[PDB]
């Protein structure tokens, strides 16, 4: 499953 | 630094009207959500967006529309208003789980079937009893706002032009004047206590202000009364040594 | 409703402990949240938990057992500033939140020096009639609803004079009929005995 | 044996030619099983292995929604990083992300990874503690301080320690016959005369799985690593891999050189001689 | 922007026996950036139906791709792979050497 936390970079 | 804003904040509408509620985040969050809070269900997701241009449905998406023209703006469009869409609508922003969903102030929408039941409140201030001053050496002021419909009003106390927050308390819920009737006109009360020496000074000015949210300029009035627009109704009382 | 919160209402004395629970029916939940909503305000996150165990931050303690999908908020040293709706959340099989009905915390204040009484208040000009004010009563006294259909009695509610550090309960009654007096008012409730009368 | 799951993300900017292209692939051990392309036609997460097709349409709807979410995230990150480095507004740049978890023989969390990159160079990386970040340049510290205030390490650890290993174990059981099997190499040797005085002995390894393999020449026991031609382990297209190794030999000394094949699918290491 | 020249290997999936169906593989690895144009050449002419693998990258962030098509090797036909990339001043040709 996909679980990459995106938080803005 | 979380800044999620909402507009409008209070709104009365008619069955069949269009209500467009708007939300604005400035936190560079790609995810924005539109919730709705009713008693017994908690927060319920209507529509949400994963990014600019996208709009996805939630769990109660019937009767509602949404639009995300930019990363910063997210709108909820109620094309044909129904009385079952009377609720408090919350907009939230976040970042794909996401330590926290940042919530907006919330909009109080009351959809009515006819505007003819809308009435501004009548406000009166009641000066403290001399018995209370003698017995407890404190003075209490009571402000009553009666005969208003719908319920979203905002009561505040203004002492000498400054809004006060100490010794101030307002009833959490308006009470119905005729609870049997549908579209019953409501009533609200508030208290303000200050020192007996403060009340005896005639140079102090006490004003109770009630903000009524009702009809807007674009709404159409056809009755022979005053158009119950969103307005302010105040009542004042001056200190007295007696 | 996948997220189930219990209790529904909780009346906790000031200074005591309040334990709120929440349980999910969706087994595919990896994260739990606790949100606090003060009356007429927006929800705001209080605690977060995703690992089995306990997590303390101030007076608040959160517990998690992912086997039973149970989260528990424990507010110790209760203060009247905690009376709010407490919402439980859970991360979906997606990455959205499943919200619960909510639990209502009511922290009854600690009135230190009660001095109950009833007073008559007069209109500033002459726009209306007169009212009765029941004030300075302890938290034990419960204001019963107005019976007589011509008079309306407001709910109990607390004041706070921060400068003098004085808290006082209050309730108001008003009627439009002339045969209305404070002695013959508030009878539908259980007023105390020291209740002073003019 | 220790098994692994890892997702690879690639986002290339196309300034003026459209929106950034997002390519995503998922690899359990060495077997790809999911794929997504933004410049495709399906606009959906698509299977690339037989043991993942058994999952319900709900799986293929949630994975499509979640993988599309990262495409939006990387779209804005692409311009955010451009400003950090003060690059031209018309140039193409690439963001690469690798993340995944590692289980052991038991099935328990061994360790997890999360590594981001910009233009083929390291940008930020989650440390082994799953609780702190490592920046490569001064512009990645901008991201680190933002991510440290958003508790991104906690959120990423919640996946690596939880949902990741949970579904890796599920994937392993759904494809026992394809993932937990080892295909030993098919080894043979060939001989090509360079001239009437020299020749090239090549040692072959065909159709082996997984990728890990070690091929070494010896001259009477002495390793010939300096005089040897080694090629990168290459895919065959059917899930198995290939690798061949050459050494130049004298005319009459072909029987002094031995090739050694080491692979976990072989119970004992092979020794090839001409 | 550290740009990396691609590495090219041309080979067949199974050992080459004439008249028997097999796959022709051109494996391009260790290159950066991702934009690359690769064609399979039969006797110097492009092959129309060519499938390619999904884009991925190795530990050093360098990409790798595999282009393949079904074909039948002969004693006469020569096969090669044409790879064009930003790091190449001119297109690079790698002939398919059977047994290599």
């Amino acid at each position: 499953v996909v679980g990459a936390v995106g938080v803005g970079k | 630094e979380a800044a999620v804003t909402q507009s409008p904040r209070n709104k009365v509408a008619v069955t069949g009207g269009k209500v467009t509620l708007s939300c604005n985040q400035t936190n560079n969050h790609n995810n924005m959500y539109w919730y709705r809070q009713d008693t017994g269900h908690g927060l319920r997701l209507i529509h949400y967006s994963y990014g600019a241009g996208s709009t996805e449905k939630g769990d109660i998406p019937d009767g509602y529309k949404a639009s995300r023209p930019s990363q910063e703006n997210f709108s909820l469009i109620l094309e044909l208003a129904t009385p079952s869409q009377t609720s408090v609508y919350f907009c939230a922003s976040g970042d794909f789980g996401g330590y926290e969903q940042y919530f907006g102030p919330g909009t109080r929408l009351t959809v009515l079937e006819d505007l003819k039941n809308v009435f501004p409140p009548e406000v009166a201030v009641f000066e403290p009893s001399e018995a209370e001053i003698s017995h407890t050496q404190k003075a209490t002021l009571v402000c009553l706002a009666t005969g208003f419909y719908p319920d979203h009003v905002e009561l505040s106390w203004w002492v000498n032009g400054k809004e006060v927050h100490s010794g101030v308390c307002t009833d959490p819920q308006p009470l119905k004047e005729q609870p049997a009737l549908n579209d019953s006109r409501y009533a609200l009360s508030s208290r303000l206590r200050v020192s007996a020496t403060f009340w005896q000074n005639p140079r102090n000015h006490f004003r109770c202000q009630v903000q009524f949210y009702g009809l807007s300029e674009n709404d159409e009035w056809t009755q022979d009364r005053a158009k119950p627009v969103t307005q302010i109704v105040s009542a004042e009382a001056w200190g007295r040594a007696d | 409703q996948k997220v189930q919160q219990s209790p529904e209402s909780l009346i906790v004395p000031e200074g005591g402990m309040a334990s709120l629970n929440c349980t999910s029916s969706d087994r595919n939940v990896d994260y739990f949240w606790w949100y606090r909503q003060h009356s007429g305000k927006s929800p705001k996150m209080l605690m977060s938990i995703f690992s089995n165990g306990e997590k303390e931050e101030g007076r608040f303690t959160v517990h998690l057992n992912k086997a039973s999908l149970h989260t528990s908020l424990h507010i110790r040293d209760s203060q009247p500033s905690d009376s709010a709706l407490y919402l439980c959340a859970a991360r979906d099989s997606n990455y959205q939140l499943i919200w619960g009905s909510g639990t209502k915390l009511i922290i009854k204040p600690d009135i230190q020096n009660p001095d109950p009484a009833v007073y008559q208040l007069r209109d500033s000009k002459s726009s209306d009639k007169s009212v009765c004010l029941f004030t300075d009563f302890d938290s034990q006294t419960n204001v019963s609803q107005s019976k007589d259909s011509d008079v309306y009695i407001t709910d109990k509610c607390v004041l706070d004079m921060r400068s003098m550090d004085f808290k006082s309960n209050s309730a108001v009654a008003w009627s439009n009929k002339s045969d209305f007096a404070c002695a013959n008012a508030f009878n539908n409730s259980i007023i105390p005995e020291d209740t002073f009368f003019p | 044996g220790s098994h692994s799951m890892r997702y690879f993300y690639t986002s290339v900017s196309r300034p003026g030619r459209g929106e950034p292209r997002f390519i995503a692939v998922g690899y359990v051990d060495d077997t790809q099983f999911v794929r997504f392309d933004s410049d495709a036609a399906s606009q959906r997460m698509e299977p690339r292995a037989p043991w993942i097709e058994q999952e319900g349409p709900e799986y293929w709807d949630q994975e499509t929604r979640n993988v599309k979410a990262q495409s939006q995230t990387d779209r804005v990150d692409l311009g955010t990083l451009r400003g950090y480095y003060n690059q031209s507004e018309d140039g193409s740049h690439t963001i690469q992300i690798m993340y995944g978890c590692d289980v052991g023989p038991d099935g328990r969390f061994l360790r997890g990874y999360r590594q981001d990159a910009y233009d083929g160079k390291d940008y930020i990386a989650l440390n082994e503690d799953l609780r702190s970040w490592t920046a490569a340049d001064m512009a990645a510290q901008i991201t680190k301080r933002k991510w440290e205030a958003a508790h991104a390490a906690e959120q990423q650890r919640a996946y690596l320690e939880g949902r990741c290993v949970e579904w890796l174990r599920r994937y392993l059981e759904n494809g026992k016959e394809t993932l937990q099997r080892t295909d030993p190499p098919k080894t043979h040797m060939t001989h090509h005369p360079i001239s009437d005085h020299e020749a090239t002995l090549r040692c072959w390894a065909l159709g082996f799985y997984p990728a890990e393999i070690t091929l070494t020449w010896q001259r009477d026991g002495e390793d010939q690593t300096q005089d040897t031609e080694l090629v990168e382990t290459r895919p065959a297209g059917d899930g198995t891999f290939q690798k061949w190794a050459a050494v130049v030999v004298p005319s009459g000394e072909e029987q002094r050189y031995t090739c050694h094949v080491q692979h976990e699918g072989l119970p004992k290491p092979l020794t090839l001689r001409w | 922007m550290i740009q990396r020249t691609p590495k090219i290997q041309v080979y067949s999936r199974h050992p080459a026996e004439n008249g028997k169906s097999n796959f022709l593989n051109c494996y391009v690895s260790g290159f950066h950036p991702s934009d690359i144009e690769v064609d399979l050449l039969k006797n110097g002419e492009r092959i129309e139906k060519v499938e390619h693998s999904d884009l991925s990258f190795s530990k050093d962030w360098s990409f790798y791709l595999l282009y393949y098509t079904e074909f039948t090797p002969t004693e006469k036909d020569e096969y090669a792979c044409r790879v064009n990339h930003v790091t190449l001043s001119q297109p690079k040709i790698v002939k398919w050497d059977r047994d290599m």
